[PDB]
C-alpha cells in the first residue's frame, strides 16, 4: 500500500545542483529508513544514501558524500536528495526506497519508480507524434500493425500508452534512438485484428514531462 | 568497505530450468543480505531478504540460500516473466553495497519474424522529412538482418534500429528501423522496400511499397 513518488528535472546543467523529492503514502516518514539509489545508463544499481527522520541521521556512499545531501520534510511527509556540482557522469535514473528494518535484518521493501535525470547545456525540446497508419502493407493474413513515430525530442524519456492504458496486449514500444541531430526518436505499435480497424477506435498517447508536453493521436487506415 | 561479488554476468536458460545466482561479500555479513529483481524500464522489486525469507507475493520459485560470504538466489522453473536483471545487496555495513548485476535471458525455439512496412505520414512530409519504417515482430533468437533498399540501391547509413527486450510472455524479440531521407529525396524515387534476413526464415523477406501507387 506504500508508494513513492518521486519528482524532480528530467534536465540539469553541469556545475550546478540536482535537487529531487521522494512524497511517501500510505507510511510516516517518522518511521524506518529512507534512501536514494541511483542506475546510471547501462549500469547497475548504487547506493547513494539514507536519513533516519526522527534523529535526523544521515549516512552516505562514500564516493559521492562531498556533493550528496539528503533532508526531510515531516510536515509533508517527503524526503529529498539534492547532489551539487554535477557532471555528465552524474546522468541516471534515481530512486528513492524505504528501508525497512526487523532486529538484525534491514532491506528495502519498497521503491519508487525511478526519474531519469540528464546533465546537460542543451535545450529542451518536445516531440512530434507521426501516425504508422494500417494497410495492406501492414496487414498479415487476419492481423494489422500500426503504431505512432515520436521524433526530435530531448532529453529522455517519453512514454506512450495505447487507448489510455485500455490496450496493452500486442503493444511494442522500442528503445529511443539517439539521432544524428542529437535529438531522440522512438516509435510504438500494436497489432490488432484485421477487422477491427473500421469498428474499434487506435489512439496513442503520449508524454514528454521535461517538455510538458501531451499528445493523442488517433491512427486510421490508409 | 564490503565488496560484493556477484556472477555469473548473464545466463541464458530454458523455460522450466533451474538457475542459480551467487553473491560472495569481501567479508562475512551474517545473512545481512536481500535479493532484487528489475524488469527492463521498471523500478527494482525485493524478492528475498535476510538471506532467505520470501517477500509477500513472491512466487516460491524464487528461493535464498547462504551464510558467512557465500549467498544464492536460485529459481527453480524459470519462467518468460523471469526475464530481468537481479541484484544482490548487503545491509549489513554501511556504505550498504550491490552486487554487479545478473541478466537472465530465456533460451526457446527459433521464430521467425512478421515484417511490416510503413510509408512516411502524410503529416510529416508537411515538413519536408520522411521517415520510413521497418517492423520486425516477435522474432527469436536476436540477430536479424534488416537491409533498406531505395530504387533497389542498398542504402547505408541512413538508417537505425532499436530492438525490444525479451517478452515477458513468449520470450520473443521485436524490432523496429527508422530509414530518414529528405523529403526531397524521397520524392525521387519510386520503390522504397526492406530486406529482411533471419535464422527462421528460408529466404529473405521483403516488403516494400511505391510512393504514391
Ligand atoms: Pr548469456
Amino acid at each position: 500500500q506504500v508508494q513513492l513518488q518521486e519528482s524532480g528535472p528530467g534536465l540539469v546543467k553541469p556545475s550546478e545542483t540536482l535537487s529531487l523529492t521522494c512524497a511517501v503514502s500510505g507510511a510516516s516518514i517518522s518511521s524506518n529508513y529512507w534512501s536514494w539509489i541511483r542506475q546510471p545508463p547501462g549500469k547497475g544499481l548504487e547506493w547513494i544514501g539514507r536519513i533516519y527522520d526522527p534523529t535526523d541521521s544521515t549516512d552516505y556512499n562514500p564516493s559521492l558524500e562531498s556533493r550528496a545531501t539528503i533532508s526531510k520534510d515531516t510536515s509533508k511527509n517527503h524526503f529529498s536528495l539534492t547532489l551539487s556540482s554535477v557532471t555528465a557522469a552524474d546522468t541516471a535514473v534515481y530512486f528513492c526506497a524505504r528501508g525497512l528494518w526487523s532486529g538484525y535484518f534491514f532491506w528495502f521493501d519498497v521503491w519508487g519508480p525511478g526519474v531519469l535525470v540528464t546533465v546537460s547545456s542543451a535545450s529542451t525540446k518536445g516531440p512530434s507524434v507521426f501516425p504508422l497508419a494500417p494497410s495492406s502493407k501492414s496487414t498479415s493474413g487476419g492481423t494489422a500493425a500500426l503504431g505512432c513515430l515520436v521524433k526530435d525530442y530531448f532529453p529522455e524519456p517519453v512514454t506512450v500508452s495505447w487507448n489510455s492504458g485500455a490496450l496493452t496486449s500486442g503493444v511494442h514500444t522500442f528503445p529511443a534512438v539517439l539521432q544524428s541531430s542529437g535529438l531522440y526518436s522512438l516509435s510504438s505499435v500494436v497489432t490488432v485484428p484485421s477487422s477491427s480497424l473500421g469498428t474499434q477506435t487506435y489512439i496513442c498517447n503520449v508524454n514528454h514531462k521535461p517538455s510538458n508536453t501531451k499528445v493523442d493521436k488517433r491512427v486510421e487506415p490508409k | 568497505d564490503i565488496q560484493m561479488t556477484q556472477s555469473p554476468s548473464s545466463l541464458s536458460a530454458s523455460v522450466g530450468d533451474s538457475v542459480t545466482v551467487t553473491c560472495r561479500a569481501s567479508q562475512g555479513i551474517d545473512k545481512e543480505l536481500s535479493w532484487y529483481q528489475q524488469k527492463p524500464g521498471k523500478a527494482p522489486t525485493l524478492l528475498i531478504y535476510a538471506a532467505s525469507s520470501l517477500q509477500t507475493g513472491v512466487s516460491s520459485r524464487f528461493s535464498g540460500s547462504g551464510s558467512g560470504t557465500d549467498y544464492t538466489l536460485t529459481i527453480s522453473s524459470l519462467q518468460p516473466e523471469d526475464v530481468a536483471t537481479y541484484y544482490c545487496l548487503q545491509d549489513y555495513a554501511t556504505p550498504y553495497s550491490f552486487g554487479q548485476g545478473t541478466k537472465v535471458e530465456i533460451k526457446r525455439t527459433v521464430a521467425a519474424p512478421s515484417v511490416f512496412i510503413f510509408p512516411p505520414s502524410d503529416e510529416q512530409l508537411k515538413s519536408g522529412t520522411a521517415s520510413v519504417v521497418c517492423l520486425l515482430n516477435n522474432f527469436y533468437p536476436r540477430e536479424a538482418k534488416v537491409q533498406w533498399k531505395v530504387d533497389n540501391a542498398l542504402q547505408s547509413g541512413n538508417s537505425q534500429e532499436s530492438v525490444t527486450e525479451q517478452d515477458s510472455k513468449d520470450s520473443t524479440y521485436s524490432l523496429s528501423s527508422t530509414l530518414t531521407l529528405s523529403k526531397a529525396d524521397y520524392e525521387k524515387h519510386k520503390v522504397y522496400a526492406c530486406e529482411v534476413t533471419h535464422q527462421g526464415l528460408s529466404s529473405p523477406v521483403t516488403k516494400s511499397f511505391n510512393r504514391g501507387e
